DNA sequence: GCTGCTGAGTCACTGT
DNA sequence: CACAGTGACTCAGCAG
């Protein structure tokens, strides 16, 4: 007989090249075992695609969430000792003109 | 006739298999109730009831699973735009901060 | 005909 | 017990 992976990896021409005692019948029997494992193949390496998209599309969002997020916080960081800088600056305005 | 159907009454089940489907828990056993099933029947009509909600529920697993991949790629590009929007703040910011430290050395 | 794909239904689970 | 969510398999059916 055969097994599985052999088949799948088998072309028309070798299938064709295992036809030793066989009905018609059993010859596609053995064509729709081919088609039925070749279609598992064909569905596990879809599913491996889709897994392979999310998988890699969530990591990199991940990503970019802490950046934003360690983005956003630093600025808001700066703004404040920026704006605390500026207001003493604006305090030297008032004061350097009250001299004359 | 689909195949479900066929069946049914080939077991002379005298509910309508939407109706075997789609009726909420209550109302289906209330149906079902004073009724002299025997077991065929009832495996007929657990395993319409049950392929049929499952195979609303395969639909809506694919359809989640496409529509969470459209949200995933949107908030990509919102998450760039928004690091764009943030280090542009930062570089109003950084002058700001380069120039007022300028003028005071 | 074959190939690769994809929507869809079904099974066998797990979880609420 | 109920039912929903889900990976894996299956097949029909289309495109090339």
């Amino acid at each position: 007989s055969l097994t599985d992976e052999e088949l799948v990896t088998m072309s028309v021409r070798e299938l064709n090249q295992h036809l030793r005692g066989l009905s018609k019948e059993e010859i596609v029997q053995l064509k729709q075992r081919r088609r039925t494992l070749k279609n598992r193949g064909y569905a596990a390496s879809c599913r491996v695609k889709r897994v392979t998209q999310k998988e890699e599309l969530e990591k990199q969002k991940a990503e970019l969430q802490q950046e934003v997020e360690k983005l956003a916080s630093e600025n808001a960081s700066m703004k404040l000792e920026l704006d605390a800088l500026r207001s003493k600056y604006e305090a030297l305005q008032t004061f350097a003109r009250t001299v004359a | 006739l689909t195949r479900d159907e066929l069946r049914a009454k080939a077991l002379h089940i005298p509910f309508p298999v939407e109706k075997i489907i789609n009726l909420p828990v209550v109302d289906f056993n209330e149906m079902m109730s004073k009724e002299q099933f025997n077991e065929a029947q009832l495996a007929l009509i657990r395993d319409i009831r049950r392929r049929g909600k499952n195979k609303v529920a395969a639909q809506n697993c694919r359809k989640r699973k496409l529509e969470n991949i459209v949200e995933l790629e949107q908030d990509l590009d919102h998450l760039k735009d928004e690091k764009e929007k943030l280090l542009k703040e930062k570089g109003e910011n950084d002058k700001s901060l380069h120039l007022l430290k300028k003028q005071l050395s």
